[PDB]
C-alpha cells in the first residue's frame, strides 16, 4: 500500500523483566539488519552457474544516539556494565508509531548486551547538543506486528 | 495641546542628530550603521517529537 516515514519511534528498555518507560526521546535507531551467510561452492564441470550454501545468520549490530539528559535507568544499567561490575542483558524494544500515536511495528531485540558508550566531542567553537552514541549488541531479533 | 515636555518624554527620537566618542576622542560622522546584537539557535529533536 502506501509507505511509511520515519521520524516518529520510541524504544524502551527492559531491566531484568522490568520495563523502562523513562528513556523513550531518542535521536536515531540504527536500523535493524540480519544477514544469512553464505559460502560459494564452485565445482566440477559446472562452470557456468554458481552454487551458494547458506550458513548461520549475522545480526546487525543496534546503535542508538540520543542528547545527553538527567541521570536515568538506562545510564546506570550502561554505567554498572563498562565499568566491570556486572555483565547484565537488557531487551530492548523498538517500534514505530502512527499519527495517533499507536504502534505500527515493534522490532523485539532480545538479550542486548551493551558493547560501547560514546559521547559527542566538547568544542567551543561550534554550537551542538552533546549526544551519547551508544551502541549494544542484540542476540536475537523478533519482529512484530503488521506493515514491518 | 501637548507641551515639550510631554514630547521629550514620549515621543521618539529621530536619527539625525548624534555624537560618536572613539576612545577619548569626539570624531564628528556622517553614517554610523551596521551594530547588532545576534545569536545562532540549537535545535534538538527526537522520537516521539
Amino acid at each position: 500500500y502506501t509507505p511509511v516515514v520515519s521520524h516518529r519511534f520510541m524504544a524502551s528498555f527492559i531491566f531484568n523483566r522490568i520495563p523502562d518507560p523513562l528513556d523513550i526521546r531518542f535521536q536515531r535507531i540504527s536500523g535493524l539488519s540480519r544477514e544469512l551467510q553464505v559460502t560459494q561452492y564452485s565445482e566440477g564441470g559446472e562452470n557456468a552457474r554458481n552454487n551458494y550454501l547458506a550458513e548461520k545468520i549475522q545480526h546487525g549490530t543496534l546503535t542508538l544516539e540520543r542528547g545527553v539528559m538527567t541521570v536515568s535507568p538506562l545510564t546506570w544499567m550502561f554505567d554498572r556494565v563498562l565499568s566491570g561490575e556486572k555483565i547484565a542483558y537488557a531487551d530492548v524494544v523498538v517500534m514505530l508509531l502512527n499519527e495517533n500515536s499507536l504502534p505500527l511495528s515493534s522490532w523485539t531485540l532480545s538479550n542486548a548486551l551493551p558493547v560501547r558508550w560514546q559521547t559527542s566531542d566538547f568544542d567551543a567553537n561550534s554550537n551542538a547538543i552533546l549526544v551519547n552514541t551508544l551502541e549494544l549488541r542484540y542476540q536475537d531479533m523478533r519482529w512484530l506486528g503488521v506493515k514491518i | 495641546s501637548t507641551s515639550t515636555s510631554q514630547i521629550a518624554v514620549e515621543y521618539p527620537i529621530p536619527v539625525y542628530r548624534f555624537i560618536v566618542s572613539v576612545g577619548d576622542e569626539k570624531i564628528p560622522f556622517n553614517s554610523v550603521s551596521g551594530l547588532d546584537i545576534s545569536y545562532d539557535t540549537i535545535e534538538y529533536r527526537d522520537g516521539v517529537g
